[PDB]
C-alpha cells in the first residue's frame, strides 16, 4: 500500500446520497497526498468530516475543504501554514480528478476540487493528486445540486470521511 | 468596443503637464481627460509624462500602497477558474500590471461591474494630492 485510499460519504441536507472513494497517488505527491488524507481521517484533531461542500459549478467541478469558514476563504492544511504546490507532474484528465484549491502559486491548505470534465487549461496552476475510484455516480449526483457561479441549492455535506485499510 | 485613449488626449495632457511645475489645475484637467479610461489607459497617460522623476515616484508609492490595500481588505476565494468566468482582481490586475485589456473590460463591463477604471483613477488622484502639496 504505497497510494492510500480515503472516502467520503456524502449527505444532502441531512440524507445520505452515497460513497466517494479516492486513490491518493503519494507515490509522485506524497506531501499534498499526507494532508488529505490526514483530514479525510481527524487525526490531527480537525478536518473534513462535516464540512461541506460550498462551490458546484455543473460540468467543471466540485469545490470543498474549507472547513474553517465554508466559503472559499478559509481552511487549513497540516503542516500549521499554506504549503508549496508540490509539482504538476499529474494532469487534469477527465472527470475524477482531484486536484488542490488554492488562491495563487503555493497557497495549498485543504480546499479542494473534484473535476465532472476534462480541465486541461488548470495543468500547472492546481496540483492532481488523486482520483475517484469509486462513486463517481455519486459525483455527477452532487452536481444536480449546483449552478453557473457555484452556488449549491441544498447543504452538500461530508457526513463521515476516513481511510479505507 | 475598445476604443484607446486619443492622442489628441495624450498631447493635451503632456501639454499640461508641461506647462505646469504639478500644479492644482493638473488634477481636474486630469479626471477630465480620463473619463471612461480603463487602467491600461490611465498607465499610457501617466508613462508619456517623462522628465519629473521625483514626482513620478512620489506617484508610484501611492498607487502600490494602495494596491496592497486593496489586496488585504479584498481576500481572494480558493478555487479554479471556470470557462468565462473572471478571476477577482488584484491590486496589480486594478493599476494594469498583472492585466490584459480584456480582463479590464471583462471587469468593467460586468453586471454587477467592478469599475476597475475608475478605482484605479482614485489611487492616481491621491498620488496627484501629494505631488501638488509637495511642488504646490
Amino acid at each position: 500500500m504505497v497510494n492510500p485510499t480515503v472516502f467520503f460519504d456524502i449527505a444532502v441536507d441531512g440524507e445520505p446520497l452515497g460513497r466517494v472513494s479516492f486513490e491518493l497517488f503519494a507515490d509522485k505527491v506524497p506531501k499534498t497526498a499526507e494532508n488529505f488524507r490526514a483530514l479525510s481521517t481527524g487525526e490531527k484533531g480537525f478536518g473534513y468530516k462535516g464540512s461541506c461542500f460550498h462551490r458546484i459549478i455543473p460540468g467543471f467541478m466540485c469545490q470543498g475543504g474549507d472547513f474553517t469558514r465554508h466559503n472559499g476563504t478559509g481552511g487549513k492544511s497540516i503542516y500549521g501554514e499554506k504549503f508549496e504546490d508540490e509539482n504538476f507532474i499529474l494532469k487534469h484528465t477527465g472527470p475524477g480528478i482531484l486536484s488542490m484549491a488554492n488562491a495563487g502559486p503555493n497557497t495549498n491548505g485543504s480546499q479542494f476540487f473534484i473535476c465532472t470534465a476534462k480541465t486541461e487549461w488548470l495543468d500547472g496552476k492546481h496540483v492532481v493528486f488523486g482520483k475517484v475510484k469509486e462513486g463517481m455516480n455519486i459525483v455527477e449526483a452532487m452536481e444536480r445540486f449546483g449552478s453557473r457561479n457555484g452556488k449549491t441549492s441544498k447543504k452538500i455535506t461530508i457526513a463521515d470521511c476516513g481511510q479505507l485499510e | 468596443v475598445h476604443q484607446a485613449i486619443s492622442p489628441r488626449t495624450l498631447n493635451a495632457w503632456v501639454k499640461v503637464v508641461e506647462e505646469k511645475a504639478f500644479s492644482p489645475e493638473v488634477i481636474p484637467m486630469f479626471s477630465a481627460l480620463s473619463e471612461g479610461a480603463t487602467p491600461q489607459d490611465l498607465n499610457t497617460m501617466l508613462n508619456t509624462v517623462g522628465g519629473h522623476q521625483a514626482a513620478m515616484q512620489m506617484l508610484k508609492e501611492t498607487i502600490n500602497e494602495e494596491a496592497a490595500e486593496w489586496d488585504r481588505l479584498h481576500p481572494v476565494h480558493a478555487g479554479p477558474i471556470a470557462p468565462g468566468q473572471m478571476r477577482e482582481p488584484r491590486g496589480s490586475d486594478i493599476a494594469g500590471t498583472t492585466s490584459t485589456l480584456q480582463e479590464q473590460i471583462g471587469w468593467m463591463t460586468h453586471n454587477p461591474p467592478i469599475p476597475v477604471g475608475e478605482i484605479y483613477k482614485r489611487w492616481i488622484i491621491l498620488g496627484l494630492n501629494k505631488i501638488v502639496r509637495m511642488y504646490s
